[PDB]
C-alpha cells in the first residue's frame, strides 16, 4: 500500500 | 502550520493540457504525501494520484493511468499536476491535499487542503454578460438575469449589499453556446414597489462588466 | 478498486438529533484506513476522523467513527446548525484510493409549497433577438420539485435549463429557477406561455403563465 509508505520512512528515520 | 497554496483558475482549450501547482509551507515536504483530489461541479471526490518526494514515488488512479503527471520540486516545495488530453468532463476544482500527522507521525488521510483551481475546459472566449430586468408583476417577486458570460464566477448584490432578507442567487447554468447565465431573485411586500428601489449590482471581474441594473415595475 | 457505498445519500433530520452514517466497502478495506470528510458548499473538505476512529484534535468530540472490514459509520451525536453539511469517507487500505459518493445530512422542516412566479423577457433582451421566460418556485420543501414549460399547451423539451439553490440558513427552504429560451423570430409565433410545477405541498399542479 502506497498509504504505508510515509509512516515506514517515519520510522527509519527516527 | 502546514498551508497549500495552489495556483489561480485556469481556462483550457479541449485536447491541451493543464499544470496546476500547489506550494507548501510549513511541516517537512519531502517526506509527507501529497495527492490530488478533484470535484467536478455538482459532483463528488474523486482521487487522482499522489507523490512522495524524497522517493519520487507516483501513485496514480488507473482511470489516469497514461494521462497524468504528479511531480515534486523540494527546491521550491511545490507539487505540481498535469493533466493532458483535456475533455469537457474534466472541468472541475482541482485539489492538492496533503496527508496529516499525530500530535509527526503521517496518518495516511488528508488533512491539509489547498484552496483548489477551477479548470474550466471550454472553446469560449471571455464574454460579460447582458443584465436584463425580471420585473415585479402581500409579496411581489423581482429579480435579474445574468445571461451568456464566460467563464465563471459572477457575483451579485442587491442595493449595494443592503438587501439580503429574501434573496435568492441561483448557480449557473452552462448553455448550448459554452457560455454561462444565472438569475437572481428576491420577494419584499407588494406595498414596497412604489416607494423603494431595487438594484441589482453584478460583477464580472474576468470581462470587467459591472452593472448595476433598477429593476421596476 | 474498492467500491464504497454511501446509503441514504441525502439524510432529513433535525437540530439536536442523533445522525449515524453508513460506508459499506465492496472488499475488506486493509488496516482500517477509512476517514471521514466534512464539506461545506465553496470550501475544500475537511478531515473528521481516520483510520476508521481517529479524531483529529481540533475536530469536534461529537463527531465518532467505528466500524471494521467493509462496515464503517459516521455517528454525530447532536446535530448543532453547522452540521448540515456534505460527508464523505474515502478508503486508502490499498494504493488506489477511493472516495464515496457523499451524504448530504439536511434540516428537515415541515412541507412547504412553492409560491410560483413567471416573467416574460424584457423588451430590452426582446430588441437584441432572444426571448428568455423565467419561471421561480420559491421556498418550497422538500427539495423534489418539477417545472414543465407548455407553449400554447405544447410540451417543451430541450429549450430549458434549472438550478437550485442551497438549502436556506434561516428557513430551511429551496428555490428554484428555470430558463426557457427562444429566438424573438420564435417567441412571436406563439401565444401563451405557461410553466407547469409539481410538488409535494400541492394536491394538483400549478401553472402560472401569461399572454405575448
Ligand atoms: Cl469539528
Amino acid at each position: 500500500n502506497w498509504f504505508d509508505i510515509t509512516n515506514w520512512l517515519w520510522y527509519i528515520k527516527k | 502550520q502546514v498551508q497549500l497554496v495552489q495556483s489561480g483558475a485556469e481556462v483550457k482549450r479541449p485536447g491541451s493540457s493543464v499544470t496546476v501547482s500547489c506550494k507548501a509551507s510549513g511541516g517537512s515536504f519531502s517526506t509527507y504525501a501529497l495527492s490530488w483530489v478533484r470535484q467536478a461541479p455538482g459532483r463528488g471526490l474523486e482521487w487522482m494520484g499522489g507523490v512522495i518526494p524524497l522517493l519520487t514515488i507516483t501513485n496514480y488512479a488507473p482511470r489516469f493511468q497514461g494521462r497524468i503527471t504528479i511531480t515534486a520540486d523540494r527546491s521550491t516545495s511545490t507539487a505540481y499536476l498535469e493533466l493532458n488530453s483535456l475533455r469537457p468532463e474534466d472541468t472541475a476544482v482541482y485539489y492538492c491535499a496533503r496527508e496529516g500527522t499525530t500530535p509527526g507521525k503521517p496518518i495516511g488521510a488528508f488533512a491539509h487542503w489547498g484552496q483548489g483551481t477551477l479548470v474550466t475546459v471550454s472553446s469560449a472566449s471571455t464574454k460579460g454578460p447582458s443584465v436584463f430586468p425580471l420585473a415585479p408583476s402581500g409579496t411581489a417577486a423581482l429579480g435579474c438575469l445574468v445571461k451568456d458570460y464566460f467563464p465563471e464566477p459572477v457575483t451579485v448584490s442587491w442595493n449595494s449589499g443592503a438587501l439580503t432578507s429574501g434573496v435568492h442567487t441561483f448557480p449557473a447554468v452552462l448553455q448550448s453556446s459554452g457560455l454561462y447565465s444565472l438569475s437572481s431573485v428576491v420577494t419584499v411586500p407588494s406595498s414596497s414597489l412604489g416607494t423603494q428601489t431595487y438594484i441589482c449590482n453584478v460583477n464580472h471581474k474576468p470581462s470587467n462588466t459591472k452593472v448595476d441594473k433598477k429593476v421596476e415595475p | 478498486e474498492i467500491v464504497l457505498t454511501q446509503s441514504p445519500g441525502t439524510q432529513s433530520l433535525s437540530p439536536g438529533e442523533r445522525a449515524t452514517l453508513s460506508c459499506r466497502a465492496s472488499q475488506s478495506v486493509g488496516n482500517n484506513k477509512l476517514a471521514w470528510y466534512q464539506q461545506r458548499p465553496g470550501q475544500a473538505p475537511r478531515l473528521l476522523i481516520y483510520g476508521a476512529s481517529s479524531r483529529p484534535s481540533g475536530v469536534a468530540d461529537r463527531f465518532s467513527g467505528s466500524g471494521s472490514g467493509t462496515d464503517f459509520t459516521l455517528t454525530i451525536s447532536r446535530l448543532e446548525p453547522e452540521d448540515f453539511a456534505v460527508y464523505y469517507c474515502q478508503q486508502y487500505g490499498q494504493s488506489l484510493s477511493t472516495f464515496g459518493q457523499g451524504t448530504k445530512v439536511e434540516v428537515k422542516r415541515t412541507v412547504a409549497a412553492p409560491s410560483v412566479f413567471i416573467f416574460p423577457p424584457s423588451d430590452e433582451q426582446l430588441k437584441s433577438g432572444t426571448a428568455s421566460v423565467v419561471c421561480l418556485l420559491n421556498n418550497f420543501y422538500p427539495r423534489e420539485a418539477k417545472v414543465q414549460w407548455k407553449v400554447d399547451n405544447a410540451l417543451q423539451s430541450g429549450n430549458s435549463q434549472e438550478s437550485v439553490t442551497e438549502q436556506d440558513s434561516k428557513d430551511s427552504t429551496y428555490s428554484l429557477s428555470s430558463t426557457l429560451t427562444l429566438s424573438k423570430a420564435d417567441y412571436e409565433k406563439h401565444k401563451v406561455y405557461a410553466c407547469e410545477v409539481t410538488h409535494q405541498g400541492l394536491s394538483s399542479p400549478v401553472t402560472k403563465s401569461f399572454n405575448r
